[PDB]
């Protein structure tokens, strides 16, 4: 079986720590169960079917976008801050997912990813569930939580 | 210190075409290149737009940075298309995907070098100038 749990945890933690440079992105307790706000979705294709989903509240989304662009964004409803917020978070998703599938030439398959999707002002993105789910919360210095989820399709 | 983005045979900045579906990444690369003296001749958010713009500026593009995962047209398909149009094109792949064989396949298809994300100014710059030897 494709052993993705460790590769996933390593990719998620590794990328966040390398991109957001704020001392202490703490890995929470991985759990089978869950998380409005925003959500980034990167589909996993090829031999495995699934997806990588990153969710956080609006405040956290602005905080993260602010740190990554080295400039303050405090109005997610501003028409161009919203543009950069979306583009920044989806790119974080793209990098986590890419590094993840890359550490997979540890298997005799092929693991592809799709362009990312940004779902904000969302319904607690019901991306429902009938396949291996794993939610991993990462805490930023303040109360801000970024949850990285991977659902492979057994 | 001789900004690297300047062609010292004319004093004119080298032209860079940035291709990535993320405006965040386009902005990061833009800062990196301009701070070093390069001129961003144009940018594209997908492989189709990249091909059009590359042909539009063609003789004048000195280097192309190319992402892989993108809507409408991915960077691997884009790479082959640009190399088909212009055998002398200089493309550097810059992507979140880094499987080692993918790297070799892009080089085989014509890319000069490859850069794995997340980005840092220093690395990008060192890679960009290696495709500048004679
Ligand atoms: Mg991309």
């Amino acid at each position: 079986r494709i052993d993705y749990i460790e590769p996933f945890l390593d990719a998620a933690s590794s990328v966040l720590r390398d991109m957001l440079l704020v001392e202490n992105i703490e890995m929470g307790k991985p759990g089978l169960k869950s998380i409005k706000g925003v959500s980034v979705i990167v589909g996993l294709a090829g031999s495995v079917e699934g997806s990588i989903i990153i969710d956080m509240d609006i405040e956290t989304a602005l905080f993260v976008a602010s740190k990554l662009n080295f400039e303050e964004y405090d109005d997610f409803d501003d028409e161009e801050t919203k543009e950069m917020v979306a583009a920044t978070l989806t790119e974080v998703g793209n990098i986590i997912a890419g590094n993840f599938v890359t550490t997979l030439h540890a298997k005799g398959f092929v693991f592809d990813i799709t362009p990312p999707a940004f779902i904000y002002g969302e319904n607690m993105k019901i991306s429902n569930k009938g396949s291996e789910a794993l939610i991993v919360p990462f805490s930023l210095p303040d109360g801000k939580i970024i949850e990285v989820n991977i659902a492979i399709r057994e | 210190s001789k900004p690297r983005g300047i062609n010292y045979d004319t004093g004119i900045p080298f032209n860079v075409l940035i291709v990535d579906d993320s405006v965040f990444t386009v902005k990061q690369l833009t800062q990196i290149f301009t701070s070093e003296g390069f001129n961003i001749i144009d940018t594209a958010a997908d492989g189709e737009e990249a091909v059009i713009k590359y042909k539009n500026h063609y003789p004048n593009i000195d280097i192309v940075t190319l992402d892989i995962t993108m809507p409408k047209m991915d960077g691997i398909t884009c790479l082959s298309n640009i190399m088909e149009f212009d055998k002398n094109a200089r493309v550097i792949m810059i992507s979140a995907l880094g499987k080692e064989q993918l790297v070799k396949d892009c080089l085989i298809k014509g890319a000069k070098t490859f850069i794995v994300k997340p980005l840092d100014r220093a690395k990008v710059l060192q890679r960009v100038m290696s495709v500048f030897v004679k």
